[PDB]
């Protein structure tokens, strides 16, 4: 997703 | 929560975009820079005014890329023996280097380098020497990219801004309308705030507004709104009930003191020709003087042409000038700085903190842009004179600066103006219109109620001659009239508009602001120029 | 001595409020805040002339509240350096987090932070940031509270200011009446005080006096009062007799001094229309002025008219020019400040404590306030011309704070005071009349102990070219010669009051302080502004 990030939708904000 | 994306900021996306770019391009891709075969850009200076969002972008900008980021702070590591600070930065860029991709964020760098001039400490050299030497140091291959921020960019050794060191520059100055309300926006995504509010009027009355000083305001109304509720006291009925009003952003309006006018600055403007009364043969003029060459630059090349960067004004006060210039500088999509009097006249007594090659500095930077300077000759002293000339022979060939003057008194100033390669155009201003005038009137009677086709004319061939401040003196006095009336009325608005008697009081009491005498004078003037 | 409650402190109920306000809901309701989703302020910033209480309100405050009490001198802080600054400051941090409810109290905060500029020093730099990472640091529920306490507001670094810092400011003047008089009551509990007790006349009388001086006064009282029982002097029936008297204070007042009143300070004034009469035009055209937006702030925005808050008087000296400020001030129920042309020839020189900046933001923190500039003129200083001109194009007409200069010699008053958005209204102050002189001897007269058989016509008609200064003057010469024959009488009380004879052989013995040649060239003056 975001934030180089990768309850679903707050992880990866 | 100490992590910030792109979507965290608001109104700079010219540099939100160029940062991203000159801080990924370098990280994320260095192959093609390899591929066409030049060094990648290492430096990237970021200044502005305090409060408008450095470390926060710098920060944001950082956490997105996912990149390495040593942070080093300014008086933090200043504060120190010469062994230790090189000790503490040694091991910055060896941190950096060792784990790449790497950003420093070398912050508040105008500590730690100051100017020669008037600070030459022997630990300031050798620091800046050493951060010299580390910056040219690192090794191409290496993904590290020094990223400083400061307030006063012309405070700072020049030796930083030379290639293969802090050479890309980028300035944040005060956030546009659209800025402050993307502000308002992104600060105000979590409060509970009621179903009236006015954030589009907010962000026109909110002018000189850096961030700092709306997340500032936008407290202090949630503050106001927890006072006014504290009266009826915990009650969920008081919690979901708890919310923000207008009103609160009103009254924190009243209670802030923005900052960012204090000094010099760079702002947009939106001023439009048909904002000026008329007198469309000068407008004609100025535009062949100063925009046309940049919407023809080939024309020019190819006849063989260069810019007049350069035009003085002259004439009764009040006819509108600085209307004019926020016009052309608008109709050029560029920023405008302005000067007043005691923002030139504190540096040449010396007690200011911005310098007259600071403003030419920052107007570079932001070029294109206009620089009006008014009451010119308020200084016509030497020092200031000599630099002026000096800056202005220092003409760009192409890059579209121009600067214009305000002053009553052309012959007091010195006659070492107007001459080639300086402000040899100049341009008088002619008497307000009888049209102009009644023009002037209804623009500034936009909000104001007054009779259905009030019958202005009358007024209009009765102020020949009058200077522009009289119009609005006059429209001042009337409105007084009909406040005052009206607040009668009450205490012994039944009456929204206004008859003619509120007028002719005025005009009874109004007096011309040019002299006969001053105004003859003045016109022979101009006459016995043009011969 | 400690736990002690709010009961120690009197005179200062608003700021009580405030602190009390700012402090409790952050620690004893927290959850308020997490409901409207916002961090709770931190950073409170009193500060007030020495000796007035503040470390008194703040131990009162935190130990009402019973959160952990913590301490942070300057001097002590000062005295050490090297490596126990950073750690003590840590130290003090974590004891408070991990005992929260708690409150970190600074003293002298300027010794550690002074205002930046050419002298400016290294080692405040360091701690100055660690300090402010570690408020910033601090998490939301932990419940800790910052303040601080300088004597002048602005001679720290204007960046402890920002959001996320001292922001919440408090400013602390001279207690009034009734202050005075509740400090007395709460120092006076344990005195054997007689019964010749007048703490009211005492209030009344002592002005410019803060809590501390207050306090040392009632030591002299008791000094003296011991020092006359020492002749008796142990026995117990010295020490019933023990107690002091009216004129043990009036002693003490003889002997004691102000320390407070020199410096430019934000007191509270009572004056009232009643005091000054004639001119009633005037005071209406001044109220319709100021108060009207105050009264209705609502219409006059909604009917545009931009407030003009420069108001200038002029006109022969001793007309009266600080009483119609007074008045001003306390219909709009502000705290009134003067400054006088010997603080204005100070900052001219450069040898003064304050600068005009400090005056205004002085008079914004303080808002609504109303500042007076006395002797204007006297400057006639193109520097401090300067200064308080883009002082003044600093403060936005929203913020309710107004201005009002005197001067007897318009002519040397400078262009640039009177442009637009500035000090531009003008008014002339006249003489007063027989009606106002009547009324003015009148009031006056209600102190003196006058007889009856005032002669109104006959006092009045002779004193034509007379101002108040004049009229005062033949009043304190006529009770001069009261008080002569009293005193010649009791040597050689049957006189408490003055026959007709004093003010006749006063005022056949008064003369015009006021030439007739400068009052024509006045009135035509005022006559070509007219025109
Ligand atoms: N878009 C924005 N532009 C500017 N400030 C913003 C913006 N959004 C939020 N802010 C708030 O404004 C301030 C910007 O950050 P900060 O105070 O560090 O700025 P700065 O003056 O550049 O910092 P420093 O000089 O310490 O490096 C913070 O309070 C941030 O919360
Ligand atoms: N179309 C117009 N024609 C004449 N005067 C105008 C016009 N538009 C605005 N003005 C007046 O001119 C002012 C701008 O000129 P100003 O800055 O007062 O000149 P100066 O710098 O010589 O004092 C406006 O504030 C307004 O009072
Ligand atoms: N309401 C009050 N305002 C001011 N001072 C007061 C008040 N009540 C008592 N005092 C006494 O006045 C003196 C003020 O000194 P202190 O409290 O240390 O303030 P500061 O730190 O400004 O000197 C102390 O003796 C204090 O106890
Ligand atoms: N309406 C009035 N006009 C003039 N003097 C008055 C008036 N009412 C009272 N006075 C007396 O005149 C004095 C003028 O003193 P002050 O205000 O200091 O004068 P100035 O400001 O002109 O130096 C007042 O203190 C008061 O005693």
């Amino acid at each position: 997703g975001k934030k180089r990030k990768d309850v679903v939708r707050n992880n990866l904000r | 929560m100490n992590e910030v994306g792109y979507d965290d900021i608001g109104g700079c996306r010219k540099q939100m975009a160029q940062i991203r770019e000159m801080v990924e391009l370098p990280l994320r891709h260095p192959q093609l820079f390899k591929a066409i075969g030049i060094k990648p850009p290492r430096g990237v200076l970021m200044y502005g005014p305090p409060g408008t969002g450095k470390t926060l972008m710098a920060r944001a900008v950082a956490n997105e890329t996912g990149a390495f980021f040593f942070l080093i702070n300014g008086p933090e590591v200043m504060s120190k023996m010469a062994g230790e600070s090189e000790s503490n930065l040694r091991k910055a860029f060896e941190e950096a280097e060792k784990n790449a991709p790497a950003i420093i964020f070398i912050d508040e760098i105008d500590s730690i380098a100051p100017k020669r001039d008037k600070t030459n400490g022997e630990v300031e050299r050798r620091v800046v020497s050493q951060l010299l030497t580390l910056m040219d140091g690192m090794k191409a291959r290496s993904n590290v990219v020094v990223i400083a921020a400061t307030n006063r960019p012309n405070s700072i050794d020049p030796a930083l801004r030379r290639f293969g060191r802090f050479d890309r520059e980028v300035d944040i100055g005060i956030p546009d309308a659209t800025g402050r309300l993307e502000v308002l926006r992104i600060h105000t995504k979590n409060m509970k705030l009621a179903d009236d509010v006015d954030l589009e009027a907010l962000a026109a009355e909110t002018h000189g507004y850096v961030g700092a000083d709306i997340a500032s305001l936008c407290s202090e109304a949630a503050m106001q709104q927890i006072r006014e509720k504290m009266d009826l006291i915990i009650d969920a009925e008081v919690l979901d009930s708890l919310g923000v009003t207008m009103d609160n952003f009103r009254f924190a309006l009243g209670n802030s003191n923005p900052s960012a006018l204090r000094e010099t600055v760079v702002e947009s403007v939106n001023v439009t020709w048909d904002d000026v009364g008329g007198l469309d043969e000068i407008k004609e003029e100025l535009k062949e003087t100063v925009e046309y060459p940049v919407l023809h630059p080939d024309q020019y090349t190819k006849f063989g042409l260069s810019p007049s960067k350069g035009v003085l004004f002259y004439g009764p006060p009040g006819t509108g000038k600085t209307l004019l210039a926020k016009a052309v500088a608008t109709e050029v999509s560029a920023n405008f700085i302005s000067v007043k009097g005691p923002e030139l006249l504190s540096m040449w007594y010396g007690e200011s903190e911005s310098n007259i090659r600071d403003i030419f500095d920052k107007a570079r930077a932001a070029a294109p842009t206009v620089v009006f300077l008014d009451e010119l000759d308020s200084i016509a002293s030497d020092r200031v004179v000599n630099q002026l000339l000096t800056e202005m022979d220092g003409m760009n060939a192409k890059k579209n600066v121009f600067v214009i003057g305000a002053t009553n008194r052309p012959d007091q100033i010195d006659p070492a103006i107007l001459r080639p390669g300086r402000l040899d155009q100049l341009i008088y201003v002619p008497l307000p219109d009888e049209n102009a005038r009644l023009s002037i009137l209804n623009a500034q009677l936009r909000k104001t109620p007054l009779e259905p086709g009030l019958e202005l004319t009358a007024i209009a061939k009765a102020t020949q001659g009058f200077s522009g401040a009289d119009l609005l003196y006059i429209v001042q006095r009337a409105a007084k009239y009909a406040i005052k009336d009206s607040i009668e009325a009450h205490r012994q608005d039944p009456v929204p508009y206004i008859t003619k008697e509120h007028f002719a009081e005025a005009m009874k009491t109004a007096k011309r602001s040019v002299s006969d005498a001053e105004l003859r004078r003045y016109e022979a003037y101009s006459q016995q120029m043009k011969a």
